[PDB]
């Protein structure tokens, strides 16, 4: 276990609000890791929302993300922050984070190493 | 954003072998997480080359190595600033090659700066004569020292003949900023001239390298 995600954060929210997620790494190469969160709803398939790179520099969104979500590190704690704004009900599903030694930051499921549990957000 | 799965990239070459001033322009394009790549090679300055296209054939891009899930990819971790590479190749029979790059990340595509000089290489050797064949599989032994990344590599190019020329090469990778650094692994690298015109001006080669632990 080079690399250990716990995300947490999940919450019942009603529609039109926020919650902000976090998923702390740790480990050796928690410093080199590239964090994406992807989302499970029931019985669907998990699908890519945002990742941001081990420098914090680099971030890349889904469409479904874009002007409304926020994703951001801080490299003091190798923790990384998805504030998601506006929030609807087919936003419902586990949150997993997901990580990577190797600066990759896209939607390819197979590129990340290194999983959390994943953390419940339901809005209703 | 910063790397995709599919990733193109330009590369200029200044060099000179045995006095010989030449310079390359080339264009190409891999897949840098499968560890395979191919690039289009010309040269624009000092063609046709008085000496083997193999020696300059490996200085045209570690970007596109496949790695282990669990060993830091250090190069790709070192991008979009990118890093800087420094090669010496001593050759059997008294050839030197020392190459400097430098290699970023602008516009979405990987650009590549090298600079190469070989020096001392027989006037009746396998070099100057044009008498390679292309290089063997080659295993680079790679790990941390100085705080960058070094990998040495016994490189063989075939001869028309039949048998062997012998190179013993060591790079020092240096990211432009600090970048966690791996243990020791071995990178397998395959480097193909997939066609070439009958005076090598125009070139095309293909390359697969893979990352693998050598303990463990």
């Amino acid at each position: 276990a080079q690399v250990q995600l716990v995300e947490s954060g999940g919450s019942l929210v009603q529609p039109g609000g926020s919650l902000r997620l976090s998923c702390a790494a740790s480990g050796r190469f928690a410093e080199s890791s590239s964090m994406g969160w992807f989302r499970q709803a029931p019985g669907k398939e998990r699908e890519f929302v945002a990742a941001i790179s081990w420098s914090g520099g680099a971030t890349n969104y889904a469409d479904s993300a874009k002007g409304r979500f926020t994703l951001s590190r801080d490299n003091t704690k190798n923790t990384v922050y998805l504030q998601m704004n506006s929030l609807k009900p087919d936003d419902t599903a586990v949150y997993y984070c997901a990580a990577n030694l190797g600066n990759y930051i896209s939607s390819n499921q197979r590129l990340y190493g290194y999983w959390g549990q994943g953390t419940q957000v339901t809005v209703s | 954003a910063i790397i995709k799965e599919f990733m193109r990239f330009k590369v200029h070459m200044e060099g000179s072998v045995n006095g010989h001033e030449f310079e390359i322009e080339g264009e190409g394009e891999g897949r840098p997480y499968e560890g395979t790549q191919t690039a289009k090679l010309k040269v624009t300055k000092g063609g046709p080359l008085p000496f083997a296209w193999d020696i300059l054939s490996p200085q045209f891009s570690k970007a596109y190595v496949k790695h282990p899930a669990d060993i830091p990819d250090y190069l790709k971790l070192s991008f979009p600033e990118g890093f800087k590479w420094e090669r010496v190749m001593n050759f059997e029979d008294g050839g030197v090659v020392t190459v400097t790059q430098d290699s970023s990340l602008q516009d979405g595509e990987f650009i590549y700066k090298v600079k190469l000089r070989g020096t001392n290489f027989p006037s009746d050797g396998p070099v100057m004569q044009k008498k390679t064949m292309g290089w063997e599989a080659s295993s680079e032994r790679m790990y941390p020292e100085d705080g960058a990344l070094k990998g040495e590599i016994k490189q063989r190019l075939k001869l028309k003949d039949g048998g062997h020329y012998d190179a013993e090469v060591k790079t020092t990778y240096k990211a432009k900023k600090p970048v966690q650094l791996p243990g020791a692994y071995n990178v397998n690298i395959k480097l193909d001239i997939t066609s070439h015109n009958e005076d090598y001006t125009i070139v095309e080669q293909y390359e697969r390298a893979e990352g693998r632990h050598s303990t463990g």
